Protein backbone atom coordinates (compact mmCIF):
# COMPACT_ATOMS: atom_id res chain seq x y z
CA UNK A 1 0.00 0.00 0.00
CA UNK A 2 3.23 2.18 -0.43
CA UNK A 3 3.39 5.37 -2.53
CA UNK A 4 6.21 6.19 -5.20
CA UNK A 5 6.59 9.07 -7.38
CA UNK A 6 7.56 8.42 -11.02
CA UNK A 7 9.15 12.06 -13.15
CA UNK A 8 8.43 11.61 -16.66
CA UNK A 9 9.32 13.89 -19.58
CA UNK A 10 7.59 14.46 -22.24
CA UNK A 11 3.59 14.28 -22.76
CA UNK A 12 3.47 10.70 -24.84
CA UNK A 13 5.57 9.28 -22.58
CA UNK A 14 3.25 10.72 -19.65
CA UNK A 15 0.15 9.06 -21.38
CA UNK A 16 1.86 5.86 -22.30
CA UNK A 17 3.07 5.61 -18.27
CA UNK A 18 -0.45 6.47 -16.88
CA UNK A 19 -2.20 4.28 -19.27
CA UNK A 20 -0.57 1.12 -17.98
CA UNK A 21 -0.40 2.57 -14.29
CA UNK A 22 -4.30 2.92 -14.23
CA UNK A 23 -3.86 -0.81 -15.81
CA UNK A 24 -2.16 -2.31 -12.92
CA UNK A 25 -3.86 -0.24 -10.53
CA UNK A 26 -7.38 -1.16 -11.84
CA UNK A 27 -6.22 -4.75 -11.83
CA UNK A 28 -5.65 -4.76 -8.40
CA UNK A 29 -9.43 -4.43 -8.05
CA UNK A 30 -10.37 -8.02 -10.01
CA UNK A 31 -10.78 -10.78 -7.84
CA UNK A 32 -7.75 -13.16 -7.48
CA UNK A 33 -10.00 -16.65 -8.98
CA UNK A 34 -10.86 -14.03 -12.39
CA UNK A 35 -6.57 -13.41 -12.27
CA UNK A 36 -5.49 -16.55 -11.91
CA UNK A 37 -8.94 -18.25 -14.59
CA UNK A 38 -7.27 -15.59 -16.55
CA UNK A 39 -3.70 -17.14 -16.34
CA UNK A 40 -4.71 -20.93 -16.73
CA UNK A 41 -6.47 -19.28 -20.11
CA UNK A 42 -2.63 -17.38 -20.96
CA UNK A 43 -1.44 -21.45 -20.20
CA UNK A 44 -3.83 -22.69 -22.38
CA UNK A 45 -2.83 -20.46 -25.28
CA UNK A 46 0.99 -20.75 -24.50
CA UNK B 1 -12.29 -24.28 8.12
CA UNK B 2 -11.01 -27.89 8.73
CA UNK B 3 -8.13 -29.45 8.07
CA UNK B 4 -9.46 -32.21 5.58
CA UNK B 5 -11.30 -29.18 3.67
CA UNK B 6 -8.20 -27.60 3.80
CA UNK B 7 -6.09 -30.68 2.24
CA UNK B 8 -8.98 -31.02 -0.44
CA UNK B 9 -8.82 -27.66 -1.57
CA UNK B 10 -4.79 -28.07 -2.48
CA UNK B 11 -5.35 -31.57 -3.78
CA UNK B 12 -8.26 -30.21 -5.90
CA UNK B 13 -6.44 -26.83 -7.12
CA UNK B 14 -2.97 -28.79 -7.75
CA UNK B 15 -4.72 -31.99 -9.45
CA UNK B 16 -3.82 -34.94 -7.03
CA UNK B 17 -6.98 -36.84 -7.93
CA UNK B 18 -5.76 -39.70 -5.83
CA UNK B 19 -5.13 -37.72 -2.74
CA UNK B 20 -9.05 -36.07 -3.22
CA UNK B 21 -10.28 -39.70 -3.37
CA UNK B 22 -8.76 -40.23 0.03
CA UNK B 23 -9.83 -37.29 1.26
CA UNK B 24 -13.42 -37.83 0.33
CA UNK B 25 -13.60 -41.27 1.36
CA UNK B 26 -12.32 -40.03 5.02
CA UNK B 27 -14.94 -37.42 4.58
CA UNK B 28 -13.41 -34.31 3.75
CA UNK B 29 -15.55 -31.05 3.41
CA UNK B 30 -16.32 -31.27 0.02
CA UNK B 31 -17.56 -27.35 0.24
CA UNK B 32 -14.83 -26.40 1.95
CA UNK B 33 -13.94 -22.75 1.14
CA UNK B 34 -10.90 -21.07 0.75
CA UNK B 35 -10.23 -17.00 1.86
CA UNK B 36 -11.87 -16.08 -1.80
CA UNK B 37 -14.87 -18.73 -1.47
CA UNK B 38 -13.92 -21.30 -3.39
CA UNK B 39 -14.58 -24.42 -2.83
CA UNK B 40 -12.94 -27.91 -3.82
CA UNK B 41 -14.85 -27.08 -7.40
CA UNK B 42 -14.38 -24.17 -7.79
CA UNK B 43 -10.45 -24.64 -7.87
CA UNK B 44 -10.18 -28.20 -9.56
CA UNK B 45 -12.50 -26.03 -12.58
CA UNK B 46 -10.58 -23.39 -12.58
CA UNK B 47 -7.43 -25.06 -13.17
CA UNK B 48 -8.81 -27.59 -15.69
CA UNK B 49 -9.05 -30.79 -13.51
CA UNK B 50 -12.25 -32.92 -15.12
CA UNK B 51 -11.89 -36.36 -13.30
CA UNK B 52 -11.18 -34.46 -9.64
CA UNK B 53 -14.69 -32.00 -10.74
CA UNK B 54 -16.77 -35.32 -12.32
CA UNK B 55 -15.54 -37.15 -8.26
CA UNK B 56 -16.56 -33.85 -6.51
CA UNK B 57 -19.98 -33.60 -8.02
CA UNK B 58 -20.59 -37.22 -7.42
CA UNK B 59 -20.11 -36.90 -3.72
CA UNK B 60 -22.32 -33.73 -3.31
CA UNK B 61 -19.93 -31.06 -4.08
CA UNK B 62 -22.73 -27.77 -4.52
CA UNK B 63 -22.24 -27.19 -8.50
CA UNK B 64 -23.46 -23.78 -8.20
CA UNK B 65 -21.26 -22.85 -4.87
CA UNK B 66 -20.60 -19.01 -4.66
CA UNK B 67 -17.27 -17.47 -3.40
CA UNK B 68 -16.99 -13.93 -1.92
CA UNK B 69 -17.15 -11.92 -5.68
CA UNK B 70 -20.27 -14.43 -6.63
CA UNK B 71 -18.49 -16.41 -9.13
CA UNK B 72 -19.96 -20.15 -9.61
CA UNK B 73 -17.66 -22.55 -11.02
CA UNK B 74 -19.03 -22.36 -13.97
CA UNK B 75 -17.56 -19.02 -14.25
CA UNK B 76 -14.19 -19.72 -13.97
CA UNK B 77 -13.90 -22.85 -16.49
CA UNK B 78 -15.87 -20.69 -19.09
CA UNK B 79 -13.25 -17.75 -18.56
CA UNK B 80 -10.18 -20.27 -18.26
CA UNK B 81 -11.39 -21.79 -21.46
CA UNK B 82 -11.68 -25.71 -20.06
CA UNK B 83 -14.66 -26.88 -22.65
CA UNK B 84 -15.22 -30.58 -20.82
CA UNK B 85 -15.42 -29.08 -17.67
CA UNK B 86 -17.78 -26.65 -18.87
CA UNK B 87 -19.80 -29.25 -20.23
CA UNK B 88 -19.97 -31.53 -16.97
CA UNK B 89 -20.79 -28.68 -15.12
CA UNK B 90 -24.22 -27.86 -17.13
CA UNK B 91 -24.92 -31.66 -17.08
CA UNK B 92 -25.03 -31.58 -13.21
CA UNK B 93 -27.20 -28.23 -13.35
CA UNK B 94 -24.79 -25.55 -13.26
CA UNK B 95 -26.22 -21.89 -13.59
CA UNK B 96 -25.60 -19.91 -17.02
CA UNK B 97 -27.39 -17.57 -15.22
CA UNK B 98 -25.52 -16.60 -12.19
CA UNK B 99 -24.40 -13.06 -11.81
CA UNK B 100 -20.95 -12.38 -10.09
CA UNK B 101 -21.49 -8.95 -7.32
CA UNK B 102 -20.24 -7.37 -11.02
CA UNK B 103 -22.57 -8.74 -13.42
CA UNK B 104 -21.05 -10.91 -14.86
CA UNK B 105 -22.68 -14.22 -16.07
CA UNK B 106 -20.38 -17.35 -17.14
CA UNK B 107 -21.16 -16.58 -21.27
CA UNK B 108 -19.74 -12.82 -20.84
CA UNK B 109 -16.29 -13.72 -19.23
CA UNK B 110 -16.07 -16.55 -22.28
CA UNK B 111 -17.46 -14.20 -24.93
CA UNK B 112 -15.00 -11.18 -23.48
CA UNK B 113 -11.82 -14.29 -22.91
CA UNK B 114 -12.41 -15.24 -27.00
CA UNK B 115 -13.43 -18.82 -25.96
CA UNK B 116 -16.08 -18.85 -28.57
CA UNK B 117 -16.49 -22.72 -28.23
CA UNK B 118 -17.61 -22.38 -24.85
CA UNK B 119 -19.88 -18.52 -25.55
CA UNK B 120 -21.61 -20.96 -28.23
CA UNK B 121 -22.53 -23.92 -25.61
CA UNK B 122 -23.45 -21.42 -22.83
CA UNK B 123 -25.90 -19.15 -25.21
CA UNK B 124 -27.57 -22.59 -26.74
CA UNK B 125 -27.92 -23.40 -22.92
CA UNK B 126 -29.12 -19.79 -21.77
CA UNK C 1 -9.07 -8.61 -33.29
CA UNK C 2 -6.16 -10.74 -32.05
CA UNK C 3 -2.73 -9.54 -33.18
CA UNK C 4 0.58 -11.13 -32.57
CA UNK C 5 3.89 -9.48 -30.97
CA UNK C 6 7.40 -11.02 -31.32
CA UNK C 7 9.73 -10.41 -28.06
CA UNK C 8 13.32 -11.21 -28.07
CA UNK C 9 14.58 -11.21 -24.30
CA UNK C 10 12.74 -13.38 -22.07
CA UNK C 11 12.87 -10.66 -19.53
CA UNK C 12 11.19 -8.04 -21.86
CA UNK C 13 8.58 -11.10 -22.45
CA UNK C 14 7.92 -11.46 -18.71
CA UNK C 15 7.21 -7.30 -18.52
CA UNK C 16 5.09 -7.12 -21.83
CA UNK C 17 3.34 -9.92 -20.42
CA UNK C 18 2.43 -8.66 -16.86
CA UNK C 19 1.32 -5.33 -18.91
CA UNK C 20 -0.63 -7.25 -21.15
CA UNK C 21 -2.64 -9.07 -18.00
CA UNK C 22 -3.52 -5.32 -17.04
CA UNK C 23 -4.54 -3.73 -20.09
CA UNK C 24 -6.60 -7.00 -20.78
CA UNK C 25 -7.90 -7.62 -16.91
CA UNK C 26 -8.52 -3.74 -16.77
CA UNK C 27 -11.59 -4.14 -18.92
CA UNK C 28 -13.48 -6.17 -16.21
CA UNK C 29 -14.00 -3.91 -13.56
CA UNK C 30 -16.99 -1.65 -13.74
CA UNK C 31 -17.04 1.46 -15.35
CA UNK C 32 -18.16 3.44 -11.84
CA UNK C 33 -14.87 2.19 -10.04
CA UNK C 34 -12.71 2.97 -13.26
CA UNK C 35 -14.73 6.73 -13.14
CA UNK C 36 -14.09 6.74 -9.10
CA UNK C 37 -10.57 5.97 -9.85
CA UNK C 38 -10.13 8.53 -12.27
CA UNK C 39 -11.91 11.29 -10.60
CA UNK C 40 -9.38 10.38 -7.65
CA UNK C 41 -6.19 10.88 -10.01
CA UNK C 42 -6.84 14.54 -10.66
CA UNK C 43 -4.41 14.52 -6.96
CA UNK C 44 -1.52 16.11 -8.95
CA UNK D 1 11.03 18.79 -22.85
CA UNK D 2 7.69 19.43 -20.67
CA UNK D 3 7.77 17.24 -16.75
CA UNK D 4 4.76 15.13 -15.68
CA UNK D 5 4.59 13.21 -12.37
CA UNK D 6 2.63 9.94 -11.51
CA UNK D 7 1.63 8.77 -8.37
CA UNK D 8 1.94 4.97 -7.84
CA UNK D 9 0.84 2.66 -5.63
CA UNK D 10 2.89 -0.55 -4.86
CA UNK D 11 6.27 -1.52 -4.66
CA UNK D 12 6.16 -4.05 -7.68
CA UNK D 13 4.24 -1.10 -9.51
CA UNK D 14 6.85 1.12 -9.06
CA UNK D 15 8.84 -1.06 -10.25
CA UNK D 16 7.52 -2.08 -13.65
CA UNK D 17 6.29 1.67 -14.45
CA UNK D 18 10.34 3.02 -13.61
CA UNK D 19 12.04 0.07 -16.37
CA UNK D 20 9.55 1.35 -18.82
CA UNK D 21 10.01 4.94 -18.00
CA UNK D 22 13.57 4.42 -18.33
CA UNK D 23 12.79 2.75 -21.61
CA UNK D 24 11.11 5.35 -23.01
CA UNK D 25 13.34 8.18 -22.36
CA UNK D 26 17.09 6.23 -22.75
CA UNK D 27 15.30 5.63 -26.60
CA UNK D 28 15.11 9.17 -27.20
CA UNK D 29 19.28 9.07 -27.10
CA UNK D 30 18.67 6.62 -30.56
CA UNK D 31 19.52 8.42 -33.54
CA UNK D 32 15.92 8.68 -35.69
CA UNK D 33 18.07 6.79 -38.42
CA UNK D 34 18.08 3.38 -36.60
CA UNK D 35 15.10 3.76 -35.16
CA UNK D 36 13.57 4.30 -38.32
CA UNK D 37 15.95 1.09 -39.64
CA UNK D 38 14.71 -0.67 -36.26
CA UNK D 39 11.02 -0.09 -37.63
CA UNK D 40 11.24 -1.17 -41.11
CA UNK D 41 12.58 -4.16 -39.37
CA UNK D 42 9.58 -4.76 -37.62
CA UNK D 43 7.49 -4.65 -40.79
CA UNK D 44 9.56 -7.36 -42.28
CA UNK D 45 8.68 -9.43 -39.28
CA UNK D 46 4.69 -8.53 -39.62
CA UNK E 1 15.21 -16.50 -27.00
CA UNK E 2 12.36 -15.23 -28.57
CA UNK E 3 9.18 -15.28 -27.27
CA UNK E 4 5.55 -14.58 -29.16
CA UNK E 5 3.10 -12.80 -27.62
CA UNK E 6 -0.79 -13.08 -28.47
CA UNK E 7 -2.94 -9.28 -27.95
CA UNK E 8 -6.94 -8.68 -28.37
CA UNK E 9 -6.99 -5.22 -28.98
CA UNK E 10 -5.51 -3.14 -31.31
CA UNK E 11 -4.91 -0.25 -28.65
CA UNK E 12 -3.22 -3.02 -26.37
CA UNK E 13 -1.82 -3.91 -29.55
CA UNK E 14 0.15 -0.59 -30.20
CA UNK E 15 0.85 0.16 -26.75
CA UNK E 16 2.65 -3.16 -26.42
CA UNK E 17 4.58 -2.60 -29.26
CA UNK E 18 5.68 1.32 -28.10
CA UNK E 19 6.84 -0.73 -24.81
CA UNK E 20 8.58 -3.65 -27.24
CA UNK E 21 10.05 -0.95 -29.21
CA UNK E 22 11.82 1.44 -26.34
CA UNK E 23 12.68 -2.11 -24.00
CA UNK E 24 14.79 -2.81 -27.30
CA UNK E 25 15.88 -0.05 -28.50
CA UNK E 26 17.36 1.13 -25.14
CA UNK E 27 19.93 -1.65 -25.35
CA UNK E 28 21.55 0.41 -27.95
CA UNK E 29 22.58 2.76 -25.21
CA UNK E 30 25.68 3.10 -24.40
CA UNK E 31 26.32 1.94 -20.55
CA UNK E 32 28.07 5.18 -19.29
CA UNK E 33 24.90 7.07 -20.61
CA UNK E 34 22.49 4.47 -18.65
CA UNK E 35 24.68 5.09 -15.55
CA UNK E 36 24.89 8.54 -15.80
CA UNK E 37 20.77 8.61 -16.26
CA UNK E 38 20.18 6.65 -13.59
CA UNK E 39 22.17 8.63 -11.03
CA UNK E 40 20.18 11.82 -12.28
CA UNK E 41 16.92 9.55 -11.29
CA UNK E 42 18.05 9.57 -7.62
CA UNK E 43 16.17 13.11 -8.06
CA UNK E 44 13.14 11.63 -5.91
CA UNK F 1 21.28 21.90 -48.85
CA UNK F 2 19.99 21.90 -52.41
CA UNK F 3 16.32 21.53 -53.78
CA UNK F 4 16.62 18.51 -56.13
CA UNK F 5 18.91 17.32 -53.23
CA UNK F 6 15.89 17.45 -51.14
CA UNK F 7 13.44 16.43 -53.73
CA UNK F 8 16.14 13.00 -54.40
CA UNK F 9 16.49 12.48 -50.28
CA UNK F 10 12.50 12.70 -50.54
CA UNK F 11 12.12 10.25 -53.43
CA UNK F 12 15.07 7.61 -52.54
CA UNK F 13 13.27 7.01 -49.29
CA UNK F 14 9.74 6.22 -50.33
CA UNK F 15 11.23 4.36 -53.09
CA UNK F 16 9.97 6.33 -55.84
CA UNK F 17 12.40 4.64 -59.10
CA UNK F 18 11.58 7.00 -61.88
CA UNK F 19 11.70 10.47 -60.10
CA UNK F 20 15.10 9.11 -58.57
CA UNK F 21 16.19 8.19 -62.24
CA UNK F 22 14.98 12.11 -63.23
CA UNK F 23 16.73 14.00 -60.41
CA UNK F 24 19.58 12.28 -61.24
CA UNK F 25 19.82 13.14 -65.46
CA UNK F 26 19.00 16.66 -63.96
CA UNK F 27 22.56 16.65 -61.91
CA UNK F 28 20.28 16.05 -58.55
CA UNK F 29 23.00 15.81 -55.34
CA UNK F 30 23.54 12.14 -55.21
CA UNK F 31 25.50 12.87 -51.86
CA UNK F 32 22.62 15.58 -50.62
CA UNK F 33 21.96 15.00 -46.75
CA UNK F 34 18.76 15.38 -44.38
CA UNK F 35 18.87 16.67 -40.94
CA UNK F 36 20.19 13.28 -39.44
CA UNK F 37 23.24 13.40 -42.01
CA UNK F 38 21.64 10.40 -44.49
CA UNK F 39 22.31 10.64 -47.85
CA UNK F 40 19.86 9.26 -50.23
CA UNK F 41 21.98 5.44 -50.59
CA UNK F 42 21.32 5.70 -46.56
CA UNK F 43 17.52 6.34 -46.80
CA UNK F 44 17.12 4.05 -49.60
CA UNK F 45 19.46 1.24 -48.16
CA UNK F 46 17.46 1.50 -44.89
CA UNK F 47 14.09 1.85 -46.60
CA UNK F 48 14.63 -1.66 -48.45
CA UNK F 49 14.60 0.22 -52.11
CA UNK F 50 17.28 -2.47 -54.04
CA UNK F 51 16.46 -0.14 -57.63
CA UNK F 52 17.28 2.85 -55.96
CA UNK F 53 20.42 1.76 -54.29
CA UNK F 54 21.99 0.64 -57.07
CA UNK F 55 21.14 3.73 -59.64
CA UNK F 56 22.71 5.74 -56.64
CA UNK F 57 25.71 3.41 -56.71
CA UNK F 58 26.53 3.73 -60.20
CA UNK F 59 26.17 7.70 -60.33
CA UNK F 60 28.53 8.60 -57.82
CA UNK F 61 26.88 8.01 -54.28
CA UNK F 62 29.44 7.46 -51.79
CA UNK F 63 28.99 4.14 -50.38
CA UNK F 64 30.35 4.85 -47.08
CA UNK F 65 29.24 7.92 -46.59
CA UNK F 66 28.44 8.68 -42.67
CA UNK F 67 25.79 10.48 -41.10
CA UNK F 68 25.58 12.85 -37.91
CA UNK F 69 25.67 9.54 -35.54
CA UNK F 70 28.65 8.02 -38.09
CA UNK F 71 26.26 5.30 -39.26
CA UNK F 72 26.49 4.08 -43.31
CA UNK F 73 24.17 2.56 -45.19
CA UNK F 74 25.37 -0.36 -44.25
CA UNK F 75 24.94 0.20 -41.14
CA UNK F 76 21.17 1.11 -41.58
CA UNK F 77 20.35 -1.63 -44.11
CA UNK F 78 21.93 -4.37 -41.27
CA UNK F 79 19.88 -3.34 -38.64
CA UNK F 80 16.36 -2.96 -41.27
CA UNK F 81 17.22 -6.71 -42.14
CA UNK F 82 17.48 -6.01 -46.05
CA UNK F 83 20.32 -8.54 -46.79
CA UNK F 84 19.92 -7.97 -51.12
CA UNK F 85 20.81 -4.32 -50.14
CA UNK F 86 23.86 -5.53 -47.76
CA UNK F 87 25.31 -7.45 -50.82
CA UNK F 88 24.88 -4.86 -53.05
CA UNK F 89 26.95 -2.19 -50.45
CA UNK F 90 29.55 -4.49 -49.32
CA UNK F 91 30.32 -5.28 -53.68
CA UNK F 92 30.73 -1.50 -54.29
CA UNK F 93 33.05 -1.44 -51.22
CA UNK F 94 30.86 -0.65 -47.79
CA UNK F 95 33.61 -0.64 -44.72
CA UNK F 96 32.23 -3.07 -42.56
CA UNK F 97 34.71 -1.86 -40.05
CA UNK F 98 32.81 1.56 -39.92
CA UNK F 99 31.91 2.46 -36.49
CA UNK F 100 29.37 4.81 -35.66
CA UNK F 101 30.06 7.19 -32.64
CA UNK F 102 28.69 4.61 -30.18
CA UNK F 103 31.04 2.16 -31.88
CA UNK F 104 28.78 0.13 -33.79
CA UNK F 105 29.98 -1.90 -36.70
CA UNK F 106 26.86 -3.10 -39.10
CA UNK F 107 27.80 -6.73 -38.04
CA UNK F 108 27.13 -5.54 -34.21
CA UNK F 109 23.47 -4.26 -35.32
CA UNK F 110 22.09 -6.98 -37.62
CA UNK F 111 23.70 -9.08 -34.36
CA UNK F 112 21.48 -7.51 -31.75
CA UNK F 113 18.62 -7.51 -34.35
CA UNK F 114 18.68 -11.03 -34.87
CA UNK F 115 19.44 -10.71 -39.02
CA UNK F 116 21.49 -14.04 -38.81
CA UNK F 117 21.59 -14.59 -42.46
CA UNK F 118 22.88 -10.29 -42.61
CA UNK F 119 25.41 -11.06 -39.26
CA UNK F 120 27.22 -13.98 -40.89
CA UNK F 121 27.79 -12.07 -44.35
CA UNK F 122 29.34 -9.22 -42.31
CA UNK F 123 31.62 -11.82 -40.39
CA UNK F 124 32.80 -13.67 -43.49
CA UNK F 125 33.47 -10.36 -44.90
CA UNK F 126 35.38 -8.76 -41.90
CO1 LIG G 1 -0.58 11.28 -27.30
CO1 LIG H 1 9.88 -6.68 -7.68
Amino acid sequence: EDTYYLQVRGRKNFEILMKLKESLELMELVPQPLVDSYRQQQQLLQ
Amino acid sequence: GSDLGKKLLEAAAVGQDDEVRILMANGADVNAMDQNGETPLHLAAMNGHLEIVEVLLKTGADVNASDFHGDTPLHLAAMAGHLEIVEVLLKHGADVNAQDTWGYIPFDLAAWAGNEDIAEVLQKAA
